[PDB]
């Protein structure tokens, strides 16, 4: 997928 | 050796701190003001959450797919704790403490057209100082709740999921050793702190409902959500409307 808030927050 | 800690004193480590709402108790007290606010609010304290959840014994090593669906489904009963949590120790629960500049007294909770679901928020607040909650338990109490619905046909790494919980719940029981003593004043606040974990299922069901409502009619309610809440929102209601999600209970399951 691309972007995702949740996903970015949790691979920062 | 001394003591053999727990991840206790790191779930201390990473609570998150207060986060102001922006409120300006100057202008009108509409529902559309109110509850735009609480939105944007829930979208603020989501990203600590997130960022609370990421280093979380256990939680950290479950795919990135499990820690998504887990966060997604208990986001509501999470931020539904801290409130009663925030509220138990800011006002000896008298009021809903959403943020340190947005309290709601009774007044408020008429005005943000959602009543019931206040008071409903407001009798965990009230269970909080009835059992003088300590902050180990309320942390530890914050990880079940993280760990207390998943996918009616399990997660991706299931079995990594059950092993953690049960460690968390043991946790549990070692924490309700502790702030009492006398064997039998554990025997049963453990039974009570789990039976309040079961009771934030109802109360959760409720504000979903409203929440899942006012998402849809955001448009013509004028009710604004985050970024950060539609995405989650967004993904979560197709599938709690399915039946898709398997609440899990400590008593009466
Ligand atoms: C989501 C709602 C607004 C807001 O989001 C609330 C949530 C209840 C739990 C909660 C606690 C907080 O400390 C901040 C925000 C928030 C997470 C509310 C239940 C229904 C209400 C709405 O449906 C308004 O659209």
């Amino acid at each position: 997928q691309q972007k995702s808030l949740l996903q970015q927050l949790l691979t920062e | 050796r001394a003591l053999t800690p727990s991840p206790v004193m790191v779930l201390e480590n990473i609570e998150p701190e207060i986060v102001y709402a922006g409120y300006d108790s100057s202008k009108p007290d509409t529902a559309e003001n109110l509850l735009s606010t609480l939105n944007r609010l829930a979208g603020k304290q989501m990203i600590q959450v997130v960022k609370w959840a990421k280093v979380l014994p256990g939680f950290k090593n479950l795919p990135l797919e499990d820690q998504i669906t887990l966060i997604q489904y208990s986001w509501m009963s999470l931020s539904s704790f801290a409130l009663s949590w925030r509220s138990y120790k800011h006002t000896n629960s008298q009021f809903l403490y959403f943020a340190p500049d947005l309290v709601f007294n009774e007044e408020k909770m008429h005005q943000s057209a959602m009543y019931e679901l206040c008071q409903g928020m407001h009798q965990i607040s009230l269970q909080f100082v009835r059992l003088q909650l300590t902050f180990e338990e309320y942390t530890i109490m914050k990880v079940l709740l993280l760990l207390s619905t998943i996918p009616k046909d399990g997660l991706k790494s299931q079995a990594a999921f059950e092993e953690m919980r049960t460690n968390y719940i043991k946790e549990l029981r070692k924490m309700v050793t502790k702030c009492p003593n006398n064997s039998g004043q554990s025997w049963q606040r453990f039974y009570q702190l789990t039976k309040l974990l079961d009771s934030m299922h109802d109360l959760v069901s409720d504000l979903l409902e409203f929440c899942f409502y006012t998402f849809r009619e955001s448009h013509a309610l004028k009710v604004e959500f985050p970024a950060m809440l539609v995405e989650i929102i967004s993904d979560q209601l197709p599938k709690v409307e399915s039946g898709n999600a398997k609440p899990l209970y400590f008593h009466r399951k």
